[PDB]
RNA sequence: CACAAACGCGUCUCAGAGAUAAUUAAUGAUUUAAUCUUAACCUAAUUAACUCAUAAUAAAUCCAGCCCUAGAACAGGGCACA
């Protein structure tokens, strides 16, 4: 993962997710673009 | 209504769908000109999370919620119906529309906690180790704030965040 | 009222019993009146110098009702006195470990911080359930009424009720629930 | 009021319905009373004695009236 | 006519002794190596008085039980009253027991050294050696 | 309105040790030390322990005597 | 069947008499709502 | 100089205790003190705290009638709001002047 | 190690259950797809704390004197056969 501010899709197939009470970007296709809501 | 079926007879597999007869909207509402089913029978602004046999008319048979497209409620009314039926789900209403489970019904755990008016959900809190002191409190929400419009016969504003 | 002297003041100056259900009710709507009692703010006779006080029986305190997510951000802490004795302890954990802690705590710190609040929490029982003594049923008086209304859930409402009220929208016959 | 009946006025009850009669007893002064003010550090103290004059009364009867409207 | 006897269950816990420390031997096994052993001798030991389970602990019983004899002249009132109603010598020491609902044994009823058997592991509690301030 | 329960003691005031030598009226006392006596009677009369233990000579003196009564 | 006294007390025994008590001074016109002594001039 | 100040106090302090005692006999009737005082006020009986207290706990009965006068009033105030506003006074509501 | 003891460099012993954070997975709705869910029910893999099972303590009211591996004083354990 990698905590960020901001949220971004890298690329189009990142979906956001709201799990935990905080969003996700989650990558299917490159597991680099997992990004974390701080 | 509608029902999927789905049977086995000798490596042979039948799917057919068959109609359940469906109840219909009562005949006169007091207000037939509205557009939306909330404001057309004066509920607008009247309904809170325990109104069960309200929310009990907008929720599927396993607790899950009926899309807005088929409701035609608005979507201002939408959102608050929503968060409604979240918070009947937690408060401990509604308990014939959980999924039926008879593996996961004997193992029993810890009791249940009875609560209400719970704004977020039970796994995704953090407890508050520090509160603070008055001019910078970390306040425990109560309720949601897209009831905040409702009506009040007292008149004090409700208090929100507690 | 044509009393003696003796009889007189000590009517005047009873101990009453009161029973407070807990079913389902909050802690501190449960402590709001429950410490007006053990003052004795009730009486028109009260004197902070008076030894006027009513004994307040609370049953069924294992299921009294957080409102909000009060059972997992609100937080009981205390410490031990020696290095590193910290304990910050959950409402829910400590619910689960002493079921009467919760409602015991709230109305400590309801009642004025005197020297009295010892003496007039005596005077306080609690009980996780309906398991009474004899002795302590035989002392009560009146039960006080809930001060929040229980809800009633969906299997609770009679079939007569279900037919009242109106059907809000008519769903189309072809769509699967 | 009496134990069966009790009258209100609207503020106050007519000279008809109502009489009260009291005796003056006592005329004395009261106990030495005493009223000090004091500012630390700035040599301020003033201290005064009051004696306020009193009257003692008793009431001997309270008659109602059978006049009523 | 002692108490009934019930067969062994998991879970269940016996009674212990109150036995005086001798002193070390050494001693060596079959391997070769060398171990030193504590002489613990039980002297008298007798079962003195039996607690309900809901009277002491609400979970497990307790089996109290006395230490050696000591002389008659030099206790208290009461405790030579408890002794002569049972019908023993006063006891030096008195430890109390947690014992199992099935492993409840009658008041007055003599233990010996051999309710320990070899092989098995034990557990020691006595006072220390006060070495003052 | 409930009865009056007049024999409530029935037994308890009135007991008959034996019908051949005279009733006894032995109080059986223990005098407990200072310690089990206090809380005793803070269980008894529903109070904490502190107010039970007495006071010094200085309080004890400068009590008035004679309290003005009234009525 | 009808109430024509009644007094409190420490136990039932104490309260009972005390319940008489009342009842005598109602009967005997000595209460203590009683008209109280006229000291008019005659 | 303490016994000044507590001199000044006096006259708080009691003023203080008497609003509890008002307090817990117009609740022991369900009604608040906030709703027994001003809706006395408005039947134009002028009586102070002191006396209120008197009466709460000397005159059980006499207390009773003022709490069920206070009561009645309010009932008719929120019956006026309630309707029109062209309501004629309540029969316990209406303002006697003297002059 | 010139006391009958103390001492290390010598010898002995050292533990079960619950519970979690990030994270991972199942079922599934708002959005009849999908989707670990500040959507519900049930359920799974999972840091350390922490809590507890459990173990230790346990007899109200002989006590002058002497002894003691108990001890500053005060207490405590012995003084029937030794
Ligand atoms: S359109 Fe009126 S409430 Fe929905
Ligand atoms: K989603
Ligand atoms: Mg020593
Ligand atoms: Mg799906
Ligand atoms: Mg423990
Ligand atoms: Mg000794
Ligand atoms: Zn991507």
């Amino acid at each position: 993962f990698k905590t960020k501010g901001v949220l971004k899709k890298r690329c189009r197939d990142c979906y956001l997710v709201k799990r935990r009470g905080r969003w996700f970007i989650y990558c299917k296709t490159n597991p680099k673009h997992k990004q974390r809501q701080m | 209504f509608r029902e999927v079926v789905e049977i086995l007879d000798g490596k042979t597999t039948i799917i057919e769908g068959r109609i359940t007869e469906t109840p219909q909207e009562s005949p006169n509402p007091p207000n037939p000109t509205g557009q939306c089913p909330i404001c057309r029978w004066n509920l607008k602004h009247k309904y809170n999370y325990e109104d069960v046999l309200l929310l009990s008319q907008f929720i599927r048979p396993h607790g899950g919620m009926l899309p807005r497209r088929i409701t035609g409620l608005c979507q201002e009314e939408h959102l608050k119906i929503e968060e409604c039926v979240k918070m009947a789900h937690r408060a401990g209403l509604l308990p014939n529309h959980r999924p039926k489970l008879p593996e996961g019904f004997v193992p029993k755990s810890k009791p249940r906690l009875n609560r209400y008016l719970t704004r977020w959900s039970p796994r995704s809190v953090k407890p508050i180790y520090n509160k603070g002191h008055r001019w910078n409190k970390v306040r425990m929400p109560v309720g949601s704030p897209l009831l905040k419009d409702n009506v009040s016969y007292s008149g004090r504003p409700l208090l929100l965040y507690h | 009222s044509s009393f003696s002297k003796a009889p007189q003041q000590w009517a005047t100056f009873a101990r009453v019993w009161y029973l407070l259900d807990g079913k389902m009710q909050p802690p501190g709507k449960l402590a709001a009146m429950a410490s007006v009692k053990l003052q004795g703010l009730h009486k028109p006779v009260y004197h902070q110098l008076s030894d006027c006080g009513d004994h307040v029986v609370i049953m069924n305190t294992r299921h009294i009702a957080f409102s909000g997510n009060k059972w997992e951000q609100k937080v009981y802490s205390s410490h031990t006195g020696y290095p590193g004795g910290f304990r910050q302890v959950t409402a829910a954990q400590l619910h689960q470990k002493d079921p009467v802690a919760i409602v015991k705590l709230a109305i400590y710190g309801m009642l004025p911080k005197n020297l009295h609040r010892r003496t007039m929490m005596q005077r306080l029982h609690l009980f996780p359930d309906e398991d009474i003594p004899e002795d302590i049923l035989k002392n009560l008086v009146e039960e006080l009424p809930q001060p929040r209304k229980v809800p009633r859930r969906l299997d609770e409402y009679t079939q007569e009720e279900i037919e009242a009220f109106p059907r809000v929208w008519s769903p189309p016959e072809d769509y699967r629930l | 009021g009496a134990d069966n009946f009790t009258l209100l006025g609207k503020p106050l009850l007519g000279k008809e319905l109502v009489r009260v009669e009291a005796t003056v007893i006592e005329k004395t002064e009261s106990w030495p009373k005493i009223n000090m003010k004091f500012q630390k550090r700035k040599n301020y103290q003033r201290k005064r004695i009051t004696v306020n004059p009193q009257t003692v009364l008793r009431i001997n009867s309270i008659e109602i009236a059978p006049c009523l409207c | 006519e002692p108490w009934p006897i019930h067969p062994w269950e998991p879970g269940s816990s016996r009674v212990g002794l109150i036995a005086l420390k001798l002193g070390m031997m050494p001693l060596w096994t079959k391997d070769g190596q060398k171990h030193v052993v504590t002489l613990l001798q039980v002297q008298d030991c007798h079962v003195l008085k039996y607690t309900p389970k809901e009277n002491h602990n609400g979970r497990m019983a307790a089996l109290t039980v006395g230490g050696k004899t000591v002389s008659h002249f030099h206790k208290s009132a009461s405790i030579l009253e408890f002794y002569q109603e049972l019908g023993l010598p006063p006891k030096q020491k008195v430890k109390i027991f947690n014992v199992t609902e099935n492993a409840v044994i009658k008041p007055g009823t003599p233990l010996y050294a051999a309710h320990f058997r070899p092989g098995q592991y034990v557990d020691v509690t006595a006072k220390t050696i006060g070495k003052g301030f | 309105t409930k009865p009056i329960p007049r024999p409530d003691p029935v037994h308890n005031i009135e007991e008959t040790h034996d019908l051949v030598l005279k009733t006894r009226l032995e109080e059986k006392g223990e005098h407990l030390e200072q310690g089990p006596m206090i809380e005793q009677l803070s269980k008894m009369f529903f109070t904490t322990k502190h107010r039970w233990y007495p006071r010094g000579q200085y309080h004890r003196r400068r009590r008035k005597p004679n309290p003005p009564k009234d009525r | 069947r009808k109430l024509i006294a009644e007094g409190p007390g420490e136990t039932v025994l104490v309260a009972e008499e005390e319940a008489a008590r009342v009842a005598l001074r109602k009967l005997f016109g000595f209460t203590e709502n009683r008209r109280p002594w006229d000291y008019s001039k005659p | 100089v303490k016994c000044t100040r507590a001199r000044r106090l006096k006259k708080r302090s009691l003023r203080t205790l008497w609003i509890n005692r008002i307090t817990a006999a117009s609740q022991e009737h369900g009604l608040k003190y906030p709703a027994f005082i001003i809706n006395l006020i408005k039947c134009q009986v002028e009586l102070n705290r002191k006396v209120l207290a008197d009466l709460a706990i000397y005159e059980p009965k006499t207390f009773k009638s003022l709490a069920a006068l206070a009561k009645r009033r309010r009932e008719e105030g929120f019956a006026a709001a309630l309707g029109d506003g062209k309501e004629p006074d309540g029969i316990f509501s209406r303002v006697v002047q003297h002059r």
